[PDB]
């Protein structure tokens, strides 16, 4: 094929220089350079320190403020809890690893770093989904007067979870398989190869349509009905200064969220269909590493997006911040 | 902004009116937190109205063990509805909150009306004053001549609707009393609004509203409390000093007549506060204050202020101008309090 194939790992550089072996048991210097782990390094080091304390202060502000646990926040906290699976299952990992230059923790270990950070991931993903929902369904009123309550929040945010395990679970049951992606120093889900015997073929279709294709739609629904929804509303009030801003802010907003549901999913998606429909083009796992950056820094930018350009978490904090 | 996108929902569906079931009603974005739990913007189902909602959490009711209280509000609201007093138009109950879901009045509240009109516009002129506090005074009276001692009255549970004219609400730290005790004794109100022999434990009568009507009038015009300068509140023991011993200083805005006016009311001296003294309502009424007021335009709605919020854009304090409260700390419902808010829901 375009990569090797083996029981548990699926390097996706061809075996064709007589080196390519398990990447649990070899060190890569022969699809990778030591500069590069040096920089893959502390690139994760980065989205650590970052990542922790945005997501620490998104939980922190809510429990001294008794009035924002309202049904609208439960995702925002699940949101900060999904990213914090990706750091500490994700990203830790790949610190230590990329330091031997390979995944050092073995089969058993990729399936357990695969299952944390694609759960992470997916829950993130849904977390996302879910948000522009509840926005859509408040603000756009597509369907007649409803009351949203703590218990449907709740409904919601076990929802997210249930699609994620619907991604995370398959490979560990032999539905797929979890075998290194990028540098070989973290672990994703084997989509560079159809191959029945593992089912690898069904899932890469399913994950292509059902995690992102679906999720890309409701992305572009959602807020291209709140943009139409807001354009309206000023025009109904033009006698408004102040909802002629918000029509303006509100478009350079969305663009920002959808841009960032974009950069995060679409570098997965666009790879794995391009070796889908071009099957037997080769390119080196440097290539694959691209995604993962991509992807791993959402756990950075998703909190700052949909907690800190929000005005009352922004008092609220600084508050907190300035003694109080 | 997400504040502004929320008030911008807000925005549209008030756009769009301008041109039961408890999941039956749109949410939006929160208008203050309340007593007890959230005050919300909401919308009926069937005819696209905007409402606020009054809710009282299930989790600070448990908290402040605020049972009676609730129940209070809730049968004196029912009753008593006029043209100078707001009129409840749902109480129903969720698995979360009770709720009181209560009529249109969306020109804003007194209080944040004084800073509406200019935030360095302190309070509003004279005549527009005068006009509000005809309309108040108008709904004080009805209370009395149902028996009720309202204990209370501040400028943010006077509210404007849209054409000017003002309604008191909040009628839960009332109590109605029967024709047979014309005095009782009690703390209840809203401290800085309540009168010396509420603070005292001791006995009264109706003079006590009239005396939270001297603090409204007195902060309507000034944009100051008279026992504190603006933005304050000290602790109730300071406070209660205050309130005994402090003699109100009174600005120039002020007219002689509204001078005066001012110090009748708050006089500690409940025999010398005027407002019930004979056992007239309209005593109080004859003082020059009300010279611009005549009492049948009044009662017909013929009187307008200067300042008249407009019609169609929405007016109360946004979701970070909000406030909060001790929701449980790790207490959970015990079966006495389930079968309070089943005896609540009517
Ligand atoms: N209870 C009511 O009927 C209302 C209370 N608020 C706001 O909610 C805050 C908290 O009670 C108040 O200070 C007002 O700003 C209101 N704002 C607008 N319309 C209303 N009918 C109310
Ligand atoms: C495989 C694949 C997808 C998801 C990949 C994920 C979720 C990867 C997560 C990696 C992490 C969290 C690394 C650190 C998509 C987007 C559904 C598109 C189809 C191919």
């Amino acid at each position: 094929m375009n990569g090797t194939e083996g029981p548990n790992f699926y390097v996706p550089f061809s075996n064709k220089t007589g080196v390519v072996r398990s990447p649990f048991e070899a060190p890569q210097y022969y699809l990778a350079e030591p500069w590069q782990f040096s920089m893959l390094a502390a690139y994760m080091f980065l989205l650590i320190m970052l990542g922790f304390p945005i997501n620490f202060l998104t939980l922190y502000v809510t429990v001294q403020h008794k009035k924002l646990r309202t049904p609208l926040n439960y995702i925002l906290l699940n949101l900060a809890v999904a990213d914090l699976f990706m750091v500490f299952g994700g990203f830790t990992t790949t610190l230590y690893t990329s330091l031997h230059g390979y995944f050092v923790f073995g089969p058993t270990g990729c399936n357990l770093e695969g299952f944390f950070a694609t759960l992470g991931g997916e829950i993130a993903l849904w977390s996302l989904v879910v948000l522009a929902i509840e926005r859509y369904v408040v603000v756009c009123k597509p369907m007649s007067n409803f009351r949203f309550g703590e218990n449907h929040a709740i409904m919601g945010v076990a929802f997210t979870w249930v699609m994620a395990l619907a991604c995370a679970a398959p490979p560990l049951v032999g539905w797929s398989r979890y075998i290194p992606e990028g540098m070989q120093c973290s672990c994703g889900i084997d989509y560079y190869t159809p191959h029945e015997e593992t089912n690898n073929e069904s899932f890469v279709i399913y994950m292509f349509v059902v995690h992102f294709i679906i999720p890309l739609i409701v992305i572009f629904f959602c807020y291209g009905q709140l943009v139409f929804t807001v354009k309206e509303a000023a025009a109904q009030q033009q006698e408004s200064a102040t909802t002629q801003k918000a029509e303006k802010e509100v478009t350079r907003m969305v663009i920002i969220m959808v841009i960032a549901f974009l950069i995060c999913w679409l570098p997965y998606a666009g790879v794995a269909f391009y070796i889908f429909t071009h099957q037997g083009s080769d390119f080196g796992p440097i290539f694959m590493t691209i995604p993962a950056f991509f992807a791993k820094t959402s756990a950075v930018y998703n909190p700052v997006i949909y907690i800190m350009m929000n005005k009352q978490f922004r008092n609220c904090m600084v508050t907190t911040l300035c003694c109080g | 902004l997400e504040t502004v996108v929320a008030n911008s929902a807000f925005i549209a569906a008030r756009g769009s009116f301008d041109a039961m079931g408890e999941d039956w009603f749109l949410d939006f974005r929160v208008l203050g937190r309340g007593g007890f739990g959230e005050v919300f913007a909401c919308q009926m189902k069937a005819t696209g109205k905007l409402y606020a909602c009054k809710k009282l959490n299930k989790k600070r009711l448990k908290k402040r063990k605020g049972y009676q209280g609730a129940m209070v509000e809730k049968k004196i609201l029912a009753k008593v509805h006029s043209r100078f007093i707001v009129s409840l138009a749902y109480a129903f109950e969720t698995k979360t909150d009770l709720c009181l879901v209560m009529t249109i009045m969306n020109g804003g509240d007194i209080r944040y009306h004084i800073y509406n009109v200019d935030e360095d516009n302190p309070g509003f002129q004279e005549p527009r004053a005068i006009f509000y506090t005809a309309q108040i005074v108008s709904g004080l009276e009805h209370l009395h001549q149902r028996n009720i001692i309202y204990r209370d009255l501040k400028p943010e549970n006077v509210l404007l609707d849209d054409d000017g004219n003002v309604r008191i609400s909040d009628l839960g730290l009332a109590v109605e009393l029967k024709a047979g005790q014309t005095k009782t004794k009690g703390y209840a109100g809203t401290p800085g609004f309540m009168a010396p022999e509420l603070l005292l434990g001791e006995e009264y009568d109706f003079s006590v509203d009239y005396f939270a009507l001297g603090v409204t009038l007195y902060e309507m015009i000034a944009a100051r409390g008279p026992f504190r300068a603006r933005g304050e509140k000290v602790e109730n023991k300071e406070l209660k000093q205050r309130v005994l011993e402090q003699a109100v200083t009174y600005p120039d805005k002020f007219s002689p007549a509204s001078k005066d006016f001012c110090e009748a009311l708050l006089q500690k001296d409940p025999e010398k506060r005027l407002g019930f003294r004979d056992g007239s309502c309209d005593g109080l009424r004859t003082h020059p204050l009300f010279r611009d007021i005549s009492w049948r335009q009044l009662e017909a709605g013929m009187l307008t202020p200067p300042f008249v919020p407009d019609s169609r854009t929405v007016y109360a304090k946004n979701i970070q101008d909000v406030g909060a409260f001790e929701e449980v700390k790790g207490v959970a419902f015990e079966k006495a309090d389930t079968e309070f808010f089943q005896e609540f829901a009517s």
